[PDB]
């Protein structure tokens, strides 16, 4: 569970579609972590294009 | 600054932060804030492509 709120003065991210971390390609970034059965951890990035 | 110039308190512990990265450095608000370093670095010889 992760919740976001936005203001719509944002443009199209000029470089569309989104890509991992190129700076113009997302209106916001989000991060959250998950787990698996080995006991590892992954980190997830969440991005928004509007 | 520590001797790596990672910012630390009286007991060497790293003052984590949201990293301005990319070029120009852009605030990664919401990335895991982690140990922040102020190391001196060359001012990149980057072109005058548009002036």
């Amino acid at each position: 569970s992760m919740q976001i709120n936005l203001n719509s003065t944002d443009p199209v991210p000029s470089k569309t579609p989104f890509s991992v971390s190129d700076a113009d390609s997302y209106n916001k970034k989000g991060t959250v972590t998950v787990y698996d059965s080995q006991g590892n951890a992954h980190d997830m990035n969440v991005y928004f294009v509007k | 600054l520590d001797e790596n110039r990672n910012l630390v308190n009286m007991q060497g512990m790293q003052l984590t932060g949201y990293p301005a990265t990319g070029t120009p450095p852009t605030i990664q608000q919401g990335a895991n804030p982690a140990p922040i370093t102020i190391p001196n670095t060359l001012m990149a010889a980057k072109s005058t492509t548009t002036a």
